[PDB]
Parts: structure tokens; C-alpha cells; sequence
């Protein structure tokens, strides 16, 4: 979760289509965070195991 | 200077659209080598500006056709890059999906490019008669091909059945008239039947004279139309041996057509309903489906 | 092997197999392929055999 995950996004850091092009969807940097539930109306909270 | 050979070259292709061959080049310049000449025109090919052709007389370089365009925005050169292809289908025609693929390029592009084309007069769009599932873009100085489009019987992309069944029952009274003629002349046998024998250019003309229809009917229509005739059992087809007459479409060789009776009447099996049953498999003695309570057979014998 | 595939006959007829214009469409490549086409041995053959 800390340097494999960052690899994995690298990787596939660019994914585009070959139809249209000039179009593409780049990852700039991913986050895993602390663990929270969806219980909330959109509001995260924390939640213990 | 190279450049000087290329630039007289390309004024040479301009003075002849047809292309030129080494011989003209060698004529137009003679102070210039063989070698330095090949270099030159390795040099157009390579950059793309010339296209070889290899006639019966040799090799002819000819000016890429650049100058006839139709779609201007953006770049010419999609534009000869879609219409290389068109010319080569040319008289068959290339539905859109074969044009994207042999592109390939998105769907975007090529309908752009189709309908600039379309606009400045370079390309016809025709609906292919032999499976209507697309337009086929064909170059529209060329006459469009009949079996891919077109045709006598196909009347805007749907069969004519009336207009064929018509034919046929016209050419089977002409023929059954033409025999009972010649049965009736009773002059010679071998004289009744040349003359109850008709050739396909006499019962063309006889079509033509009757005209039922506005579209033209050529001599090989009115030949299919005979043929089928003659899968329908009724008429019969001879290939006599002629070398030149009123008709001379084969060489030395002529179809004559003559209204024949069937061989035999129709069989006994027929006039029964187990023959022409379609549920005869499944007849069994005892069952749902016997011949005692059979409902073919009670209406057969009620009637 | 071509030779004698064409002196099948003795007297060849003067065959009238015209070039037509099979000028293909400069189409354009994938990068994929494109990469593929890099990385291919004729590629670098034909590299190595330009100097
Ligand atoms: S249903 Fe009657 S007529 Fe038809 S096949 Fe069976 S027995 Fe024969």
C-alpha cells in the first residue's frame, strides 16, 4: 500500500483512445487513506474494526 | 542541380497527364546521364510526388493527382489518401465500414472527408442493390457497375417480381403461339421445327415491340429470362451452329428456344393427401396423427 | 524455379499483366504497432545497412 500501489498507478500512469485523439486521462498520484465508512449521507467517519 | 532535374520533371508530367516515359525525358534533356535522371526519379517516388506505370510500351511516371480536389480543409493529403482507394474500387464501389478500415481512420474523419467529396462533385453514393446494408462511394465520372447496383429488374434496391413474372408469361404465349403455328404449318417435320424454334434477338425484339416497361431490356435479359423459363420445365434450348446472321452475339454459335409439353402429366402420387402432406413424418396407426381421423383426408373426400 | 515456371511454353504470348495502381493508403500506424515495426529485425537491418 505504500510503494507497490504507487508502481502499479505508474505503470498506467496514461490511458487514452484511439479514436479522437489529443484525448487522454493521465494519474498524477494515488492515496489509500485512512479506513472510514459510507454509513453517512456522503460523510465520512471513522470507524473501528 | 538535382532540383532542377525534379522541378523539369514535374513540368514534363504536367505537359502529359497520361505519364512519360524514360525515352521523352531522355529527348526533353540529352545532356543530363541515364544515372543522374534514375537518381531524380527515385528521388519523386520517394518523396511521393510520382506513380510508376508499366504498359505494354514500358515504364510511365505519372504526376499524383493532386490538382483534383474536393475536399480542401484541413489537408490534401487525407483527401488523395481517401480517394486512392476510391479509384481503385472505382465501378464496384466500397461500402463506408471497408473505406474506414483500409483508412484507418475514426468514423469522424472519413464522413468528413466523404461528404467534402460529396460536395465538390468527385464522389457518387449508390445503395448496394446486392445487400442493402450501406452506401457504396463509387467516382462519379465512372459508370456505376450492374451487379453491384443498378440493374433491369432492381427498381430502386427492390426486386421486381411482377416485372418478371410478366416477362416470362409474354415469352411462354409467343413461344406456345410460335409451335402451334408450326404444328398447324404441317409442312416437313424437320421444318416445323426450325420454324416453332425462335432465336433470343427474334423474342427480344418482340419484347422491345411489346414494351411493358420503360427500362431497356438488352438481348442477354431476355437470354435469362429464357433460361429460366426452361428451369421451369416448360421450354427447351438448342445451340445451333451459325457463323454470322441478324444476330451474331455468339460466335458461331445460336440459342433457339421452342415452347415443349411436359413429359408426363402429374403423377399419382400427388393426387393423394399423404403425398403432399407436411406433416408426414410424424403419421403414425395409433396416435393423434392417423389416417383415421385425418383432416387432410376429410376435406380431400368431402370435396 | 520462376524461369522455368515461365517456360512452361515455348513461345511466351506477350502477357498483358499492366501494373494497375495498387498504391496503397499511408495508413496511420498505431503506436503500438509503430513500436513493434521499431523493435522489428528488418528495421534494424535496414538501419545497420544505411551507413
Ligand atoms: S395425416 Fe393422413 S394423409 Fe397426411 S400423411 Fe398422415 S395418414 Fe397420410
Amino acid at each position: 500500500i505504500n510503494v507497490e500501489i504507487k508502481k502499479i498507478m505508474k505503470a498506467n500512469e496514461k490511458v487514452t483512445s484511439d479514436a479522437d485523439p489529443m484525448w487522454y486521462l493521465k494519474y498524477l498520484n494515488i492515496y489509500v487513506g485512512l479506513p472510514d465508512v459510507e454509513e453517512s449521507f456522503n460523510v465520512t467517519r471513522p470507524v473501528s474494526p | 542541380d538535382p532540383v532542377e532535374i525534379e522541378n523539369r520533371i514535374i513540368e514534363l508530367c504536367h505537359q502529359f497527364p497520361h505519364g512519360i516515359t524514360d525515352q521523352v525525358i531522355q529527348n526533353e534533356m540529352p545532356h543530363i546521364e541515364a544515372q543522374q535522371r534514375a537518381v531524380a526519379i527515385n528521388r519523386l517516388l520517394s518523396m511521393g510526388q510520382l506513380d510508376l506505370l508499366r504498359s505494354n510500351t514500358g515504364l510511365l511516371y505519372r504526376i499524383k493527382d493532386s490538382q483534383n480536389a474536393g475536399k480542401m480543409k484541413g489537408s490534401d493529403n487525407q483527401e488523395k489518401l481517401v480517394y486512392q482507394i476510391i479509384e481503385d474500387a472505382g465501378n464496384k464501389g466500397i461500402w463506408s465500414r471497408d473505406i474506414r478500415y483500409k483508412s484507418n481512420l475514426p468514423l469522424t474523419e472519413i464522413n468528413k472527408i466523404l461528404k467534402n467529396l460529396e460536395s465538390k462533385k468527385l464522389i457518387k453514393a449508390v445503395k448496394s442493390v446486392a445487400a442493402s446494408k450501406k452506401k457504396v462511394y463509387m467516382l462519379y465520372n465512372l459508370q456505376p457497375d450492374r451487379s453491384v447496383t443498378g440493374g433491369a429488374w432492381y427498381s430502386d434496391q427492390d426486386f421486381e417480381s411482377e416485372f418478371v413474372e410478366v416477362l416470362n408469361q409474354q415469352c411462354f404465349k409467343f413461344l406456345q403461339s410460335k409451335a402451334e403455328t408450326a404444328r398447324e404449318s404441317k409442312q416437313n417435320p424437320m421444318i416445323q421445327r426450325n420454324s416453332s424454334f425462335a432465336s433470343s434477338h427474334e423474342v427480344w425484339k418482340y419484347i422491345c415491340e411489346l414494351g411493358i416497361s420503360k427500362v431497356e431490356l438488352s438481348m442477354e435479359d431476355i437470354e435469362t429470362i429464357l433460361n429460366t423459363l426452361i428451369y421451369d420445365g416448360k421450354v427447351e434450348m438448342t445451340i445451333i451452329a451459325a457463323k454470322e446472321g441478324t444476330v451474331g452475339s455468339v460466335d458461331g454459335h445460336m440459342k433457339l428456344y421452342r415452347a415443349v409439353n411436359p413429359i408426363i402429366p402429374p403423377t399419382g402420387l400427388v393426387r393423394a393427401p399423404c403425398g403432399l402432406c407436411p406433416v408426414f413424418d410424424d403419421c403414425h396407426e395409433g396416435g393423434e396423427i392417423s389416417p383415421s381421423n385425418c383432416i387432410y383426408m376429410t376435406e380431400w373426400l368431402e370435396f | 524455379e520462376a524461369a522455368n515456371e515461365a517456360g512452361d511454353s515455348s513461345q511466351d504470348e506477350a502477357e498483358d499483366d499492366v501494373k494497375q495502381i495498387t498504391v496503397r493508403f499511408s495508413r496511420p500506424e498505431s503506436e503500438q504497432a509503430r513500436q513493434r515495426r521499431v523493435q522489428s529485425y528488418e528495421f534494424l537491418q535496414k538501419k545497420h545497412a544505411e551507413e
